[PDB]
């Protein structure tokens, strides 16, 4: 029901969601208002209010942020970067750096065909050097 | 902006301001008048004539503008693509195309599944390059030239130079080889395993073996 | 452009523009302002130059009434970008065989920056010529 | 050539962008005011940002623009979407012939061309939500009944939901993962 | 495609299918062969949710169909624009392949029909093979012989007697009527043949493969697919037209006996040789090209790996080069040497590297630059080219 009222309709597609939860929210409340005032004496200045907080909700969450000042790049100087080392740091940096089968991978070797798997999905794969000769006549990799 | 409100002091004809560095009149106008005698957009109106339709918005409505406000949040989606581009990473070395097989692969970890329930409850290679293939066949020549003796000399030999060449001539330095050691029986059953026949020549290699 | 890119009105401007800034990397440019070659350039180092900003810094020059540094730099041209860097022209070497100015012009925001960039390199390494990385050879050559 | 030379010795993105640098020139020329510069720059931030969302294919209406500026920055974005739409067509022609194409054009095409394709397709699912699905009962009754006595015909077997312990399972996983 | 023939595979044995049909090549007494190849337009996208749905409903626990249907519809973004896929089919998923080929199940038990389906499948017992039929008697039944689907683009091959040619032209002229015989104008023939190879247009011909095609268009509803003529290849060999044409997985495939041959010329080099299974002999002869939309997709990679994609290295360049020709010549193989136009295409393409080498190299021309640094293997450190 609540989805198909004009208070969210009103608003653009990506607002129904919040208006719908704090829409129900305010229902709910309201609702508990007029459950405890008596039937002589009441009052709509709550629901007023907070019709007005949903106003202010629903402007605020339709209007963007305003666009901020381009970041520059950094100012292009080199660094030592200092060095570090250690199990901590070599396990994060061991993460980036090649392996030594990667490298061994990027070695390939000069007058022989170099070891090439051929992937279901591409025939570029090249092992290079990563396996023995020995293991390379093997296949067994 | 300072140098900008500051204002030429007169001028002080900059070429050698800052030291830059560079890596008869009658006849003048004649010879001009010589060169002169044989010498001789609508959207955009309609952006004039809105420009003058702007005409009614007053200066207090100017002063007010809702500038900005990008309704793309490119900014956002901007740093969080930028975020997921700053570093990417080193493929595994479980990427190198050698994959085992989906033998070793679905029964090795198939058993893995039961524990866990039972808890709750040559492949793609490229052909062997001949050089590599030739280093093989020198070292063979060496293991088994070491000592005749050795049955596994032909053995190890026998099979891995085997894959190599495929071939009876494998075959056949194997069976050399079995002529060496004869007195291994070990020797003599790769070496039939590795003749195919089913009666002609493999039961001779039984009766020489026996 | 001609809103975020101050517009250096006299050679009074463009000297003093050059001579004021060690820190940065000072990107003068010269083009009749009418012209679309030039037009670009200016759309371009709009956005290049709230990149660059931090590092390198651009500044319109027309000739309009400025006629000086044109017997100096050698421009005619449809337009030029100038490199000063430390009062000091900074030659770039590109595949169109002026090493001096560049007389082209750049589609990529990106390498706009990269050569910004490497113009920054060599100017702090105290080089006079820096590599460009790309070649510009058969793109305009003009 | 030798005339001029002594003579001076001895002393489309074009239209695109024309397109924007017109509108630029046109309200930098309607109100000459004070604090015009910043003016002009929220100004452009309006008509670069209503390009953009043009090209998301959004509303753009702002509650606290003048109706003159909205109507010239709809102006604008039409037009400007006009060549743009135009623009990336033609140029993709020309990238089918292959005659003459530039590296970055290239790929602003196929970044632009994507935008409009994009528009298109969620064009299409509007439409479609609007007037309701294309399917008749009818038609769904004929067609239906064909596929459903060709199951019956056959005897087709349904397949069953995969069981909580399925024979091959382990190795369909495996089939997946590789 | 079936998990048994690669799609060259398919073309070469469905060409030796439809010369072992039964007499499909005499038109002595007026019989008329015609080949309907058509690609279904836009069916992926117009595929309907709640059909779809119960269709799966047919197929599989409701739950996985739920499931399927379910990931067919989600929100899908591109950069600062987003929404959701009410209609039609999300490719990228996995199971969208057994999605696709499922409906397209579907247009094709509306193609064929159900008896003429179940006698192109057979028993359920007993499932026939490919282009296998149970009975020449069964084959003779209804005009479709053959008939197989390739993703969207399904092949219909229809054998109609004189008096069946008759009936459905007079229908589809009753309809249609148009006295002026536009019914050339529009029809498009495969262009990459050499002219009498291309099928030659006679009103009883053209009128008897637009009047097929509108029946099958009619047969088929138009929520479903848009079958588009301009889309459709209608192929007729009849008394006029000694030449079978179908293009099928890029493959341009002419069709001639030994028959007809004498009304046009062998083209030589780059052949194929149809040989029936109950003569043992070899009956009839395809001759086969690319296909102008494989060429456009290869001079397209090219324009692309090189033109419109610099910078980079040579070695990555030759070697993303080097496997696109090598996937090229590995799927068309044969057919390379039988289309003149792509032979050119490979020279300046290949031509396109060079340059594109030297001029990486220097800005100058090279006046002779050697072919060695191109062709050596990549190991002693050449280009590794092709």
């Amino acid at each position: 029901y609540l989805f198909a009222s004009d208070m969210i309709q009103k608003f653009p597609v990506s607002v129904h969601k919040q208006m719908l939860r704090m829409l129900c929210a305010k229902v709910s409340l309201a609702a508990r208002v007029d459950a405890g005032q008596k039937n002589g004496d009441r009052n709509t200045v709550l629901a007023h209010k907070w019709k007005a907080e949903l106003s202010k909700k629903a402007r605020k969450l339709s209007e963007a942020p305003s666009i901020s000042e381009t970041k520059a790049l950094p100012i292009p100087e080199d660094q030592p970067k200092k060095k570090r080392a250690g199990r901590k740091f070599r396990k994060y940096k061991e993460k980036f750096r090649l392996s030594h089968v990667r490298q061994l991978q990027n070695r390939m070797e000069f007058g022989k065909q170099e070891q090439t798997v051929l992937d279901s999905y591409g025939e570029e794969v090249g092992l290079g050097m990563s396996n023995t000769s020995l293991q390379q006549a093997v296949g067994a990799t | 902006p300072s140098f900008l409100d500051q204002e030429p002091p007169a001028g002080y004809v900059p070429g050698i301001g800052r030291g830059a560095t560079g890596f008869d009149d009658e006849a003048a106008n004649v010879f001009k008048t010589l060169e002169l005698k044989l010498a001789q957009s609508n959207v955009k109106r309609q952006f004039a004539d809105l420009k003058e339709s702007l005409a009614a918005v007053t200066e207090s409505e100017w002063m007010d503008i809702p500038d900005a406000t990008d309704f793309t949040r490119r900014n956002k989606r901007n740093r969080i693509q930028e975020q997921l581009n700053r570093k990417t990473y080193a493929a595994p070395d479980s990427l190198i195309p050698g994959n085992v097989d989906l033998n070793k692969l679905t029964e090795e970890r198939e058993k893995l599944l039961q524990s866990q329930i039972d808890e709750n409850l040559v492949n793609s290679l490229s052909d062997a390059t001949l050089e590599d293939l030739q280093k093989m066949r020198t070292i063979l020549k060496s293991y088994r030239k070491a000592d005749p003796t050795n049955p596994q000399g032909w053995i190890a030999s026998a099979r891995l130079e085997e894959k190599a060449r495929k071939f009876s001539v494998a075959k056949k330095i194997i069976e050399n080889g079995c002529q060496e050691c004869p007195r291994s029986s070990d020797i003599w059953l790769e070496n039939i395993r590795l003749h195919e026949s089913d009666v002609h020549y493999c039961k001779t290699l039984v009766a020489t073996a026996i | 452009a001609s809103v975020l890119l101050p517009q250096l009105r006299t050679g009074w401007h463009v000297d003093q523009a050059i001579v004021t800034e060690t820190k940065r990397l000072v990107v003068i440019r010269f083009g009749r302002k009418n012209d679309r070659q030039c037009m670009i350039m200016d759309e371009l180092l709009s956005s290049i130059a709230e990149r660059v900003r931090n590092f390198a810094v651009i500044y319109l020059c027309d000739i309009d009434e400025v006629s000086d540094f044109d017997e100096m730099y050698e421009l005619t041209d449809p337009m030029t970008v100038m490199f000063f860097y430390h009062n000091k022209h900074m030659m770039c070497d590109f595949g169109t065989g002026n090493n001096n100015k560049l007389n082209f012009i750049v589609d990529d925001k990106q390498e706009m920056i990269d050569i910004l960039e490497t113009i920054f390199r060599g100017a702090r390494k105290n080089k006079g010529l820096v590599v460009s990385p790309y070649d510009y050879n058969h793109k305009r050559v003009s | 050539y030798i005339g001029n030379l002594i003579t001076r010795q001895f002393e489309d993105a074009y239209y695109d962008l024309e397109l924007r640098n017109s509108v630029m020139d046109d309200i930098l020329e309607m109100m000459p005011e004070s604090i015009r510069q910043k003016k002009a720059r929220t100004i452009l931030q309006h008509l670069s940002e209503a390009w953009r969302c043009w090209k998301a294919n959004i509303p753009w209406d702002v509650p606290g623009m003048p109706a003159p500026i909205k109507k010239i920055i709809e102006r604008y974005i039409k037009s400007k979407a006009d060549a743009w739409v135009s623009a990336a067509h033609y140029n993709r022609e020309r990238i089918k012939r292959g005659a003459h194409v530039e590296k970055t054009m290239v790929k602003k095409n196929l970044g632009r061309l994507t935008r409009l394709w994009i528009k298109n397709e969620q064009e299409r699912q509007r439409q479609i939500q609007k007037n309701g699905p294309e399917i008749t009962p009818e038609e769904a009754t004929t067609i239906f009944s064909v596929m459903v006595e060709w199951l019956e015909s056959r005897s087709f077997s349904p397949i069953p939901f995969p069981p909580l312990t399925y024979k091959n399972d382990t190795k369909i996983l495996v089939l997946a993962l590789e | 495609p079936s998990d048994s023939e690669i799609p060259p595979l398919l073309v070469y044995k469905w060409t030796q299918g439809i010369n072992n049909l039964s007499e499909i090549w005499d038109v002595s007494r007026g019989q008329s062969a015609v080949l309907l190849e058509t690609t279904l337009g836009e069916m992926a996208e117009k595929i309907d949710f709640t059909l779809l749905n119960r269709l799966l409903r047919l197929i599989v626990d409701p739950n996985i169909a739920d499931y399927i249907t379910a990931k067919n519809n989600v929100v899908i973004n591109f950069k600062d624009m987003s929404h959701v896929n009410k209609y039609g089919l999300i490719r990228g998923l996995k199971f969208a392949s057994f999605i696709f080929q499922y409906y397209g199940l579907v247009i094709d038990l509306l193609l064929l029909g159900q008896e003429r389906a179940t006698d192109l499948a057979g028993p359920a017992n007993n499932p026939n093979e490919f282009m296998q039929f149970k009975s020449k008697e069964v084959e003779k039944a209804h005009p479709i012989r053959l008939y197989t689907r390739y993703l969207d683009r399904i092949y219909m091959l229809f054998h109609f007697e004189e008096d069946e040619g008759e009936e459905l032209t007079d229908e589809y002229l009753a309809e249609n009527p148009d006295p002026n015989f536009e019914n050339s104008i529009g029809y498009n023939n495969r262009k990459c043949w050499p002219k009498d190879s291309r099928m030659r247009l006679i009103r009883q011909d053209v009128n008897l493969g637009r009047a097929v095609f509108w029946e099958i268009q009619s047969r088929v509803p138009t929520s479903l697919t848009s079958i588009k003529w301009e889309n459709a290849f209608v192929s007729v060999y009849s008394k006029n037209n000694p030449n079978l044409l179908f293009s099928m997985c890029g493959f341009e495939v002419r069709i001639l006996p030994r028959q007809r041959m004498e009304e046009v010329v062998s083209n030589d080099e780059g052949v194929w040789d149809l040989v029936d299974e109950r003569t043992k002999q070899r009956t009839a002869k395809a001759y086969l090209k690319v296909s102008e939309e494989e060429i456009k997709k290869f001079d397209s990679r090219i324009r692309g790996i090189l033109m419109a994609s610099g910078s980079t290295t040579f070695t990555k360049v030759a070697a993303k080069w080097n496997t696109s020709l090598i996937s090229l010549f590995t799927y068309f193989r044969e057919a390379i040497v039988a289309t003149e136009p792509l032979l050119d295409i490979l020279v300046k393409g290949e031509t396109r590297i060079q340059n594109r080498v030297k001029l990486g190299l220097n800005s100058k021309m090279p006046t002779r630059f050697p072919p060695a640094v191109f062709y050596t293997p990549k190991e002693l450190g050449g280009l590794g080219m092709i």
